[PDB]
């Protein structure tokens, strides 16, 4: 009987309760919910639950499959945690840790002084921006260490927790690079042009170096409160611009320290760009006391 | 959008 | 479609090749085999594959289910690693790391000078016995830390690797004790009387302390080259003997250091027995240089 | 055997 070979990630639908919509993805919905007894020691746990639209295409379902699969293998404080999967029936539910403040792009925009949904606090201080950068870089370092390339690092894909900790999310485009250290894209597909390195736009080659290029754009989004990169240029113009050696300007009043990081990330030669561990190292002396207690960088696993 | 089919 | 919700532990039957019988369990067979591409970086991996007899009873299948399930959650150098499960068809195959020298009981008996299957080496030296004790205690410490009680620790259930490293195996009787720190047996069932603590024989209560009692018996098996505990007494006589406060004698020419450990393990009051971490600590200064590099005891996880 | 039904 099938019962004798279960899936350890399987969660009973009975334990999940949906409260409200957190956001809408391209082929599904993300809901805030509460789950009963899904974590030892926790009677109830706040969660985010993603569903797949009944109308989702095969390509979209294949993507979600990879996404959930890669998440299962990750254990990092700075990477969004998968908690379980409800597959006993329809619709399939992917249960993840709740990131109360949603995606970084939305969060940043809400911090604009004139924002209708301003939470009543100032935009990110220099200290807060460095902390965000270090958390994103640590999560990315872990991913790189596990031999995966994200390919879609952007503020929209970083999530913010109740305590404002930023973590890497959206592993839909993530690829295994264990054997060769790179991924060469096959056919045609939807690519985040404004976040891509020149060599990826040119040859379709993705490496941890191209993820570093994207990290630089994320710093640009943080320092501009999520404005649109290359506003005024179409995707086709951006592709040509970047391949020709172009890059973004420093946002108005961008802290010199962050500007320096962006300069490192936007070098044309991927081999001259820094690594995620090197970014965390540059920032390690001015972070929250708890960082060494939870980071991949300070962990025994970073060997 | 944020993506381009290419 | 079912395809969109896979089991990460699933392994393709095509990748497994069976070579020979390693041993026969109560309701299945264990075979030595080779597996192709089941571990990243390893083209082929030597494995042990357990099957369940077509004639296995429901009780036996339920037991194997728990066994495979608990193994999935463990990651310790001193605990036998589960590598995958072939459930796409019959028979179900549970793929584990190969412990080339089989179970400790068999191994010890083969080291008796007059053994027909003597491997051509002396019986365990004092140093080798301490190393074995520390490895078993470290694996048990990890299990205890994960809030599980083994309930069936015995030489037959410890396995020996190609490099002679001993690891904890057979999690058939293992129980979760997260909430209460103990497991009270319900109905009737097969219990390893000769390895059981007096309070377990009396009230059916299993704790990490009762596992320590069993650890003492394992030390007795190591120092006697796996003779039968309480040889000459029936299971019923042993039950009565131990509950009355009895215990085993020290095997002939047992090293004083090991005798001292057994004395600690056989205290009548479970609360006065040492913990597995305390056992490793007592032995830590005279172990192989690699121990701190692989042990749970020296790991960051031991917090 | 090593076990007793009890
Ligand atoms: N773990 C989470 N906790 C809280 N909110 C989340 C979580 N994951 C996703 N969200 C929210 O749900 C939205 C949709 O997520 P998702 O379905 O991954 O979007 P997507 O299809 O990748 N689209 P986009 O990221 O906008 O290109 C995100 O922008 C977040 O606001
Ligand atoms: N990972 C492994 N590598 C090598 N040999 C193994 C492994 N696991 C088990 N064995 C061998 O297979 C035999 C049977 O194992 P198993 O099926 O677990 O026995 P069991 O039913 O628990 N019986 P017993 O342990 O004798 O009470 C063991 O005694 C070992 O000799
Ligand atoms: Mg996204
Ligand atoms: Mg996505
Ligand atoms: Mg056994
Ligand atoms: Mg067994």
């Amino acid at each position: 009987s099938s019962v004798f070979v279960p899936d350890e990630w399987e969660v009973s639908r009975e334990k999940i309760t949906l409260l409200r919509e957190l956001g809408q993805g391209s082929f599904g919905m993300v809901y805030e919910g509460n789950a009963r007894d899904i974590i030892k020691g926790e009677a109830e746990t706040r969660v985010a639950v993603k569903t797949v639209n009944e109308s989702a295409s095969l390509r979209e379902r294949i993507e979600f499959l990879n996404e959930a699969s890669v998440m299962k293998g990750f254990t990092c404080h700075h990477v969004v945690r998968l908690l379980g999967v409800v597959s006993k029936g329809q619709p399939t539910l992917v249960v993840m840790e709740l990131m109360a403040h949603g995606d970084l792009k939305s969060y940043l925009r809400s911090l604009r002084p004139e924002a209708e949904n301003n939470p009543g606090r100032p935009p990110p201080t220099l200290q807060e921006m460095i902390q965000m950068a270090a958390e994103i870089a640590d999560g990315m370092a872990y991913l790189n260490a596990k031999k995966f390339v994200h390919r879609d690092l952007a503020a929209r894909n970083c999530m913010v927790a109740h305590d404002f900790t930023v973590k890497i999310g959206d592993f839909g485009m993530t690829r295994d690079i264990y054997e060769t250290d790179y991924y060469r894209k096959g056919g045609k597909g939807l690519l985040p042009v404004r976040w891509m390195a020149p060599e990826s736009l040119k040859d379709g080659v993705f490496t941890t170096s191209s993820d570093m290029w994207s990290f630089g754009v994320v710093l640009w989004e943080i320092t501009s409160l999520a404005e649109q990169p290359y506003q005024g240029l179409s995707n086709e113009q951006v592709l040509k611009f970047v391949m020709d050696g172009g890059y973004l300007d420093q946002p108005d009043n961008c802290p010199e320290r962050v500007t320096d990081l962006m300069r490192m990330c936007w070098q044309f030669n991927p081999k001259m760009r820094p690594t995620f561990l090197e970014i965390v190292n540059l920032l390690k002396d001015d972070l929250h006391p708890s960082f060494p207690e939870v980071s991949f960088f300070h962990s025994e696993e970073n060997k | 959008g944020d993506y381009m089919n290419m």
